[PDB]
């Protein structure tokens, strides 16, 4: 193990961080837009289209 | 037929149906670009 023994630590050395737990690689704003942009193809071929 | 200002009128006349027979042929020529713009956004379409 480390040293001889257990690394000295903080009374209370809390540090929560983890602002992310696993996952990133894609991003989520790109999907975002992207699933906007769906809606609003969807209302598109609600009003009428052609004829 | 100048005097009687009759000529004015023929003149008239025959620019308005030259206009008139180049805008019908230019408005079939409009038809088909419509149409094929239609089918490709048809494509368009199907591609959504």
């Amino acid at each position: 193990d480390e040293e001889i023994v257990k690394t000295p630590r903080k009374l209370v050395n809390y540090v929560p961080l983890k602002i992310f737990n696993l996952g990133d690689s894609f991003d989520d704003t790109i999907t975002t837009t992207v699933a906007k942009l769906q809606d609003l193809k969807k209302e598109i071929l609600d009003s009428p289209r052609s004829n | 037929m100048k005097g009687t200002l009759l000529q004015e009128i023929t003149e008239n006349l025959l620019y308005a149906s030259a206009i008139h027979d180049s805008a019908q042929e230019n408005m079939a020529l409009h038809l088909e670009n419509l149409k094929s713009l239609k089918a490709e956004y048809e494509d368009a379409k199907k591609l959504l």
